[PDB]
RNA sequence: CGGAACGGCGUCGGCCGGUCCCGACA
RNA sequence: CUUCGAUGUCGGCUCUUCCUACCGUCCGCGCGCACCGGCGCGGAAGCGUCGGAUUGUUCACCCGUUCAAGGGAUCGUGAGCU
RNA sequence: UCUAAGCGCGCACCCCGCCUCGCGCCCCGCCCGGCCGCGCGCCCCAGCCCCGUGCCCCGUCGCCGAGCGGCCCCCGCCCGGG
């Protein structure tokens, strides 16, 4: 469960990629917040570029290209696939991209990838723009409805914060041979 | 099987050597997580290896000989050529010698 | 239109060069049109 | 890439007995690059091909960086237009090291492989006598200045797998 | 080692703390808070002396410390006393009809160049525009903000546009006379 | 920037190449991307490494090789470092590299327990 | 980031000069 | 170079897309721009770019009108026609 | 000083709306059935407030439930008239 909030789109849809094929299956949150590396408004050409690439006889069977943001980071993980084969059908199957934290992957266990964050790539001042806001200009028109989502979600885990150091204060508290050994017996893990 | 307390190092049989132009059914590429560098492949080198065919559920059984990557992707022959159904399956290697 | 709201007008209107490439307005004082990728022509007119 | 000293002199000939013993101070990284350099010049400046010639000897000198010293190398370079001269100072440990730094800025930059540049001298200018301002700012002893790359702890994500809980704090 | 640095003498009346990059001066006249999250900076309070100090100039990062030292500058003025952008209506046959419609927030255009469009210029929040007792034809706009006072004072002068026409011999519209960083 | 100068003095974790691990005084500074890096007691022989091989310690130590040694003698800052977190997880660190393939399996059981330990304690302590 | 004669105060690196405690009518 | 054991070949009609090196309209900007009007730019292909006399004629030329840019698609388009 | 960091205004263009189609999906009704998993602080990187860890065992002995998700799950024609 790879969080995208300031991950690069390219480079997250590496590990992903790899991740997918060597048979592992992930599900991506909070996609809006990655970023496209360089200007907005070039981003935001380059895509209403690719938006103007469509099959002249009949745009139905011309390439379909998405303006929602879970869709933008798949359709780039698509590439980094064998789409075609039954090995690559498989894995594009096992990737659930989930633009916002859906009630759906919210319980699971986060893991971000820090070497493809844009915050450890770019340079300070190299100007970055989030799908999320390419994506309201190329066509999302459901912006506003994931950040509302997102904001109560954020608040109900504000909530949860609280209660959260509780119960773990008290595992901790009760602290009644692995310890002195997993990590302390010539072992130091 | 033979295989049940066996305590294990997880693993996951990425593909069959390769060139772009050409596979090599003989060796499969094998990933153990644990090992990253070339130099780390050292204490993975030789053991057994297991993959259980989901559909027989047989553990063919393999051998590691040589690493594959500066980055530590060890390169193996099982006792019966893997079918490629299992690419990208997993492989246990076994911490018990037997 | 009284001298003094004449002398207003003119400064932010007929007191800039203008490039002969670009086109484009350019501070009195200019050493390359910003509109113009740099150019060392500007001229500017008078009513 | 490394300091030889290598000495030539032209063959014996009966016109003149004993020709006079030449030395340079060629910088390369093996005595074969070295001596083809030595010859480079011997041909160009003394009229003298080794063909008809012989390098008495090619002594691989190195020196112990305990300090730091700031060196000022004069080069002349070929670009696409023609020739040119150059003093860039480079602060190394050793004099070998220093023309490793040259080589390095002057093909980083100005895009000049090892063959077209020629070293004409590099010397060990003193710190008060430092003329380019990059190695000004050390000639002075304060030195104090954060990490240039901090976030280059990127590399550790490589081994940690790019699987951390949080992004880490720089 | 080599940096970029200009130190700001803090004016005793402003009581400014920066927090990240975040700035709030605290005065007289009322509170400006700016954002310095665009550029990098090695802001600093302590004595009176605020020092822009960004480290390692490439090239136009060398730029940024005096302009930031400048809005830090600017922002203290303001709470002293205040910026006020006069702007003067100049018009020849046919004359200009301007209302302070709200409290002060709002101004409405009428009669330029006989336009039947009446334009109705709202300010940015704290700018509050007001007919001019000492000179006539003259809106003061007067605000901490010298950044906010000055988009509204371009707002005013780009509302009033002859359509075509030599602008040259039919000038009109709104130019501001003279920005005072004084009573308002 | 706000904490932590490269100044000389500066004990600093050597990242990458071959001293891996090892902490050594800055001593003189080449250039914005390099340092010549002296530590007379950890191992570490005066050499330049960049900037980027050199990750910073907060300790600065107060100062040849003979000379560091005896100025690290009296300043107590080394010892300082390997009781800080950055530190005491190093000697960890040290432990881990000193483990093979049998010694590998003994930990991986033996976290199993912590593993199922900790969700045993969880759930009674709720 | 096919391409030219040409421009460029984009940003680094040189070169040939000078003026500059006498401070670059005061 | 490809096609001669065959690629229907000129224009018109009918119809579809395309391209900007844009004529009018859209947004600015410059004038030897007072106004009307002209003229030169930069962004711009959305819409408009007609009705006719002669000629097989593409073109040409004239007469009109809400005044009328240029081209491409096997010289688009013959098991669509004429 | 129009731009470097910002910041305002902004085109018959563009993107979305309206509008046409719409795979699938949601809710209700009929029936209300089976199966599967086990896991959350956030924010910021020129404060980075202690950084530079942790997990590292999805069968390896884990699998009860609770509680949160999923996942299958279900519905006639002919025949007259429009």
């Amino acid at each position: 469960v790879i969080d995208c909030k300031g991950h690069i789109l390219g480079r997250l849809s590496a590990i992903v990629a790899k991740e997918l094929l060597h048979g592992h299956e992930v599900a991506l949150v909070r996609c809006e917040k990655a970023i496209i590396s360089g200007a907005f408004r070039d981003v935001k050409a380059h895509y209403l570029k690719k938006m103007h690439k469509r099959t002249n006889f009949n745009h139905l069977r011309g390439p379909f290209h998405f303006r929602a943001p879970a869709e933008i980071v798949r359709r780039t993980i698509r590439g980094m696939i064998p789409y075609k084969t039954v090995r690559g059908s498989d894995a594009m199957s096992r990737l659930r991209v989930y633009d916002g934290i859906p009630p759906c992957c919210a319980r699971y266990k986060r893991v971000v990838c820090p070497s493809a964050m844009a915050y450890l790539c770019l340079r300070p001042e190299r100007r970055r723009c989030e799908v999320g806001r390419v994506a309201h200009e190329i066509g999302w028109q459901h912006a506003a409805d994931v950040e509302r989502y997102e904001k109560r979600r954020l608040e109900e885990c504000d909530k949860w914060y609280q209660d959260k150091i509780q119960i773990d204060k008290k595992i901790a508290e009760a602290a009644e041979l692995q310890r002195i050994n997993a990590e302390l017996a010539k072992y130091g893990y | 099987e033979e295989i049940k307390g066996k305590t294990f190092l997880p693993a996951i049989f990425v593909g069959y050597q390769r060139s772009r132009a050409k596979q090599r059914e003989n060796v499969a590429l094998v990933k153990v997580s644990g090992i990253y560098t070339r130099a780390e492949t050292d204490k993975v080198l030789g053991r057994l290896i297991a993959i259980i065919h989901s559909k027989s559920g047989k553990p063919i059984f393999g051998k590691i000989c040589r690493p594959h990557g500066n980055s530590g992707m060890v390169r193996a022959r099982f006792y019966t050529n893997l079918p490629g159904q299992l690419m990208g399956h997993k492989v246990r290697v076994f911490y018990d010698n037997i | 239109m009284e001298p003094t709201l004449i002398n207003l007008a003119r400064e932010y209107n007929q007191n800039m060069m203008i490039c002969r490439h670009c086109y484009a307005r350019n501070p009195l004082r200019a050493t390359n049109c910003r509109r113009c990728r740099g150019t060392n022509l500007r001229k500017k007119k008078l009513s | 890439m490394q300091k030889y000293i290598v000495y030539g002199r032209r063959l014996p000939s009966e016109k003149f007995p004993e020709p006079e013993v030449f030395r340079m101070t060629i910088y390369a990284p093996n005595e074969i690059v070295a001596k083809s350099r030595f010859w480079y010049h011997l041909k160009s400046l003394k009229k003298i091909k080794r063909t008809h010639g012989e390098i008495l000897d090619c002594q691989h000198i190195e020196e112990n960086g305990d300090f730091v010293k700031n060196f000022g190398v004069l080069l002349r370079y070929r670009s696409r237009v023609g020739q040119h001269n150059m003093y860039r100072e480079v602060r190394e440990t050793t004099s070998a090291r220093a023309m490793d730094k040259v080589y390095s800025e002057m093909a980083g930059q100005c895009r000049a492989r090892y063959h077209d540049i020629q070293i004409i001298n590099v010397k060990e200018v003193a710190d008060e006598d430092v003329r380019r301002e990059k190695v000004a700012m050390f000639t002075q002893k304060g030195v104090r200045f954060p990490h240039p790359c901090p976030y280059v702890h990127v590399k550790r994500a490589a081994r940690t797998a790019r699987f951390q809980d949080r992004a880490p704090h720089v | 080692p080599l940096c970029s640095s200009m130190t700001i003498k803090v004016p005793t009346d402003v009581e400014c703390t920066i927090n990240k990059r975040v700035v709030t001066v605290k005065g007289k006249k009322g509170t400006l808070v700016r954002d310095f999250s665009h550029a990098p900076l090695d802001i600093t309070h302590a004595n009176d002396t605020i020092s822009v100090a960004v480290w390692f100039p490439r090239g136009k990062r060398n730029a940024l410390p005096r302009t930031i030292c400048s809005h830090i500058e600017n922002m203290f003025k303001g709470v002293t006393y205040g910026f006020e952008y006069k702007m003067r209506l100049a018009y020849a046959h046919f004359p200009i009809a301007a209302t302070v419609v709200d409290n002060n927030k709002a101004i409405e255009i009428r009669n330029f160049m006989h336009q039947i469009k009446t334009r109705r210029i709202e300010c940015l929040p704290g700018v509050t525009i007001a007919m001019s007792t000492n000179v006539k034809d003259e809106l003061i706009l007067r605000g901490i903000s010298i950044e906010d006072v000055s988009h509204t004072a371009a707002r005013i002068h780009e509302s009033l546009k002859v359509p075509n026409k030599d602008l040259r011999k039919f000038l009109d519209g709104c130019y501001v006379s003279s920005r005072g960083l004084q009573e308002q | 920037s706000y904490h932590r100068f490269v100044e000389a003095g500066r004990l600093v974790y050597l990242g990458d190449g071959p001293d891996k691990g090892k902490l050594a005084v800055i001593v003189d500074i080449l250039s914005t991307a390099a340092v010549l890096i002296d530590g007379p007691t950890t191992g570490v022989k005066r050499q330049v490494v960049s900037l980027r091989w050199a990750m910073l310690t907060d300790q600065v130590i107060n100062i040849t090789t003979e000379q560091l040694k005896k100025e690290i003698e009296a300043s107590p800052a080394i010892d300082t470092f390997m009781n800080s977190v950055w530190g005491k997880k190093i000697q960890q660190q040290r432990l881990r590299a000193k483990a093979t393939f049998e010694d590998m399996g003994k930990i991986a059981k033996l976290r199993r327990e912590r593993k199922m330990a900790m969700k045993r304690i969880a759930m009674s302590i709720k």
